[PDB]
């Protein structure tokens, strides 16, 4: 079964068990390569079902934006299965969104300032971390993530 | 110096493992325990693991809260020659717990067997505390019933989540052997070994 | 002077993938292939980069199961080269990017069984990438489609406990959920007690 994300008035069909199953494969090796045991990016106090649904769809497109824009393409490893299973990831991550997109289109991802707050937050604790730290520490993440798309009923 | 730490987490009750490091006889190596909370500042002490016999601590407490992560470290110690500091990797127990079989009741008919599961219980606190169905922390937890006939070699599976099943209309005399396992849809876990109970129907 | 490999198409069929393409035909060594793929965050987010192919890096046949490959339902780019020893042919490209939405969705296989009043069935096993929706009914008159979803092939699921009336049929068919679309049923077959 597909996982119904209930985004406010944003509703999407999400291959959730694809991505875990994919990442299960890899987590071990890339939380390992993450020295910085002391640092969450995604905190908690930060969860999607925390958010008002008005305000869940946007938080969820930038945090989109984000591993797209700066995680999946840029995680180093010399093992080749891992960056195939990378590519799933992010593959996988790009149809989602695809679909916040079409949301964002039809004017129902609204973003609100709960929604930005939290954002910048987020982007703010990933700021903090030297670069390559960063994008391993979040792809590390991952399982927090999906989690977090998991728990919005 | 200890080596291949790992949690063995099943049912929310959490227990760190090592093995021996390397020590040719060192027959006297104790352990101690430190827990971290990944994302928070400090190392913590586990007095109950300060100085240990073993090669297993109990962090059920410790790393009790379904949102958090956790490492653990372990070290051997001499006399106050002690090996570095072993270290575990980031665990998840809500992510990663065995979800554990239900205890299976069979009772009988001549035609029909009943089944009744009662779920998995979570691991408690206070031993007079109150009981937790780890259906509670997994809504979704569903459970897989096998029916084999000893009779035939034949057999079928079904899923339920139902704590009660009757299966009807069987062969008399005739002896089944029912399995559970449990499962939460999710992230993929270790599995854990269904419990296996069986029951002969009555005679014609 | 290699020819760089001509006439490369794809092969789906029940969620599995094959790359094709015309051999190349020249005297030399035997001739081994190389391919490799780009899904579409890739093309846009990094579009010089290639991820080479799990099974296909230098291997004999002029094809490839990219299966392992195509993991999300997004177009993604493939190319092949040739290469005889020394010589390496040029990269080769699909003329057209495949997307898994296009694979062949066959009437799924069935084996309906009876221990005794109870009617069981097991599917095809075609993988995780599928379910199937099989549908039973007591055949008379009144009655109606049940409707049960099977998650997987291997294993023989009961379906229900017949009474002794009136004789059971079934039909199956696949879902695929990361495409949404199902396959046709398979003929009805029928059984009674
Ligand atoms: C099954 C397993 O975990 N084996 C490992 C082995 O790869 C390694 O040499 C050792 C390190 O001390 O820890 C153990
Ligand atoms: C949902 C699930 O765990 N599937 C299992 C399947 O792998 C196995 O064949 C059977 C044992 O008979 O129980 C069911
Ligand atoms: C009795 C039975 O069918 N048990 C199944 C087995 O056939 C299958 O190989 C496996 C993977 O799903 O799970 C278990």
């Amino acid at each position: 079964a597909l996982k119904t994300l209930n985004l406010g008035s944003c509703v999407i069909a999400t291959n959730l068990q694809e991505i875990r199953n994919g990442f299960s494969e890899i987590r071990g090796s890339v939380q390992a390569k993450d020295g910085n045991i002391d640092i969450r990016i995604l905190r908690r106090t930060e969860s999607l079902q925390d958010t008002k649904p008005a305000n869940r769809c946007c938080l969820l497109r930038h945090l989109l934006r984000l591993y797209l824009d700066r995680v999946f393409k840029n995680y180093q490893t010399p093992d080749h299965y891992t960056l195939r299973k990378i590519s799933s990831l992010a593959n996988s991550f790009l149809t989602i969104k695809k679909d916040l997109r079409l949301c964002h289109a039809h004017m129902t991802c609204h973003c609100g300032e709960e929604a930005m707050k939290k954002y910048s937050q987020i982007l703010s604790h990933f700021e903090k971390l030297e670069p390559q730290a960063a994008v391993v520490k979040a792809l590390g993440e991952l399982d927090i993530l999906l989690q977090w798309m998991e728990e919005t009923e | 110096k200890p080596a291949n730490i790992t949690f063995l987490s099943i049912n929310m009750k959490n227990v760190l493992q090592w093995t021996p490091p390397e020590g040719l006889q060192g027959v006297k190596v104790t352990y101690t325990v430190q827990y971290f909370i990944y994302g928070q500042k400090k190392w913590l002490n586990k007095s109950e693991c300060r100085n240990i016999n073993r090669t297993y601590c109990d962090l059920s407490a410790e790393t009790s809260d379904y949102e958090h992560q956790y490492y653990a470290r372990v070290r051997a110690i001499w006399g106050t020659k002690c090996s570095k500091w072993a270290e575990s990797g980031r665990f998840y127990p809500f992510l990663e717990t065995q979800i554990g079989p239900p205890e299976v009741a069979l009772t009988t008919d001549e035609k029909s067997i009943s089944v009744v599961l009662t779920a998995p219980e979570k691991w408690k606190r206070n031993p007079e505390d109150l009981p937790v169905s780890m259906q509670q922390i997994y809504s979704n937890l569903k459970y897989n019933v096998s029916v084999l006939n000893t009779k035939s070699n034949r057999t079928w599976s079904q899923c339920v989540t139902n704590h009660t099943l009757v299966l009807t209309w069987l062969e008399p005399n005739t002896l089944y052997c029912v399995h559970v396992e449990s499962f939460v849809p999710g992230p993929p876990r270790r599995a854990q070994p269904s419990e296996k109970q069986c029951a002969r129907t009555l005679k014609d | 002077i290699l020819p760089a490999p001509q006439q490369l198409s794809v092969l789906s069929t029940n969620m599995k993938h094959l790359l094709m393409w015309s051999p190349v035909i020249a005297p030399g060594e035997t001739v081994y292939y190389s391919v490799e793929y780009q899904g579409e965050y890739e093309s846009l987010y990094t579009s010089h980069i290639w991820i080479p192919s799990s099974w296909c890096s230098l291997t004999e046949g002029p094809e490839c199961d990219v299966t392992d490959d195509i993991t999300a339902t997004v177009p993604y780019n493939l190319r092949v080269r040739a290469t005889l020893g020394s010589q390496t042919s040029a990269w080769s490209i699909l003329k057209h990017p495949f997307n898994r939405q296009s694979t062949i969705l066959t009437r799924p296989g069935m084996e309906i069984t009876k221990d005794g009043f109870h009617l069981v069935i097991e599917l095809e096993d075609l993988g995780p990438q599928f379910e199937f929706l099989v549908a039973y009914w007591r055949r008379e008159p009144g009655a109606e489609e049940h409707v049960k979803m099977v998650r997987s092939g291997g294993i023989p699921v009961h379906l229900e406990t017949m009474e002794p009336g009136a004789a059971y049929c079934v039909k199956a068919q696949t879902f695929v959920k990361a495409i949404g679309r199902y396959s046709a049923f398979s003929q009805t077959e029928c059984v009674e007690v």
